[PDB]
């Protein structure tokens, strides 16, 4: 739920675009997002 | 920090980045950054040229210290396939465990066999992926 | 289909007008092809027309069949429309009955025919999509697969 709202949106718009602001969201996302969902998994 | 950095390594990249140097200050702008990384063999990548910017205009000697960084990588890389490879003393990818520990014993690290002891024996032989995996944690 | 979105409609208390109104809840759009306009029923049966000319890409052919050696049948009596020019009334409401075929069964190999057809049709519809990303600046869309 936290992830939806705000991150996964700035996920989905990262993907999207596939810009220096877009790949300052795509490293936040990947190095803050990611790693909690990997470590939430089990 | 420059110690990864060679000596001829960091002699050539101030020759390479000297015609940058020659604009006044060192200030390279984003097409000094790009003909210094062609002129260095390799193409930097986005995610590069991004942290060269936040880094930065940016200045011969952070050129330097991105040319170290670069270096204390491929230093890394380096050892890494050294532990994949001596780490197999019998060569077969299967290094037998007491073999393992005697060499962990005898090491310039001065390293404790017995602190080390669940380390190794948690990885008869011990595989040369395993140890390597266990030498990076 | 006209019929049949303007029957949707009513369902949707939606009906025609000269004017279409959020508030109102009329949407102009759903009118005989009669009432609105010639250029809205011809790209209205510009649909059917297209595919027809895919399934004659596709080498099928579909031919009204003539009535030839047919046998009579027993005909439901219906409403009958007198053979007169007609004037579309805006004070009228649209009642349509769109025909329903579900009794009527398609060939199997016609209906792999028609199955292929769609796939193809879908790809065209994400090549549009496709050009409209890249005109956005592209991207990748799990329904063109």
């Amino acid at each position: 739920h936290v992830l939806d709202v705000g991150f996964l949106p700035d996920m989905r718009a990262a993907a999207s675009l596939d810009t220096e602001m877009a790949l300052a969201l795509n490293r936040y996302l990947c190095l803050a997002v990611l790693p909690l969902i990997t470590k939430c998994a089990p | 920090m420059a110690d990864q950095l060679t000596e001829e390594q960091i002699a050539e990249f101030k020759e390479a980045f000297s015609l940058f140097d020659k604009d006044g200050d060192g200030t390279i702008t984003t097409k000094a950054l790009g003909t210094v990384m062609r002129s260095l063999g390799q193409n930097p990548t986005e995610a590069e040229l991004q942290d060269m910017i936040n880094e930065v205009t940016i200045d011969f000697p952070a050129f330097l210290t991105m040319m170290a960084r670069k270096m204390k990588d491929t230093d890394s890389e380096e050892e890494i396939r050294e532990a994949f490879r001596v780490f197999d003393k019998d060569g077969n990818g299967y290094i037998s465990a007491a073999a393992l520990r005697h060499v962990m014993t005898n090491l310039g690290e001065k390293l404790t066999d017995e602190e080390v002891d669940e380390m190794i024996r948690e990885a008869g032989q011990v595989n040369y992926e395993a140890f390597v995996q266990m030498m990076t944690a | 289909t006209h019929e049949k979105w303007a029957f949707d409609k009513i369902q949707n208390n939606w009906s025609y007008g000269e004017n279409v109104d959020e508030e109102l809840k009329t949407h102009p759009m759903l009118r005989p092809y009669k009432t609105f306009s010639e250029k809205d029923k011809e790209i209205y049966r510009w649909p059917i027309k297209e595919s027809l000319k895919a399934m004659i890409a596709w080498e099928w052919t579909i031919e009204k069949a003539r009535e030839g050696e047919e046998e009579r049948t027993e005909k439901k009596k219906t409403r009958k429309i007198s053979q007169t020019a007609q004037t579309y009334d805006p004070r009228e409401g649209y009642n349509p009955q769109p025909p329903d075929l579900s009794g009527v069964t398609l060939s199997r190999e016609l209906q792999a025919m028609a199955e292929q057809l769609a796939e193809n049709y879908h790809n065209t519809w994400g090549r549009k999509k496709k050009q409209e990303l890249e005109a956005k600046g592209g991207g990748t869309h799990p329904l063109l697969v």
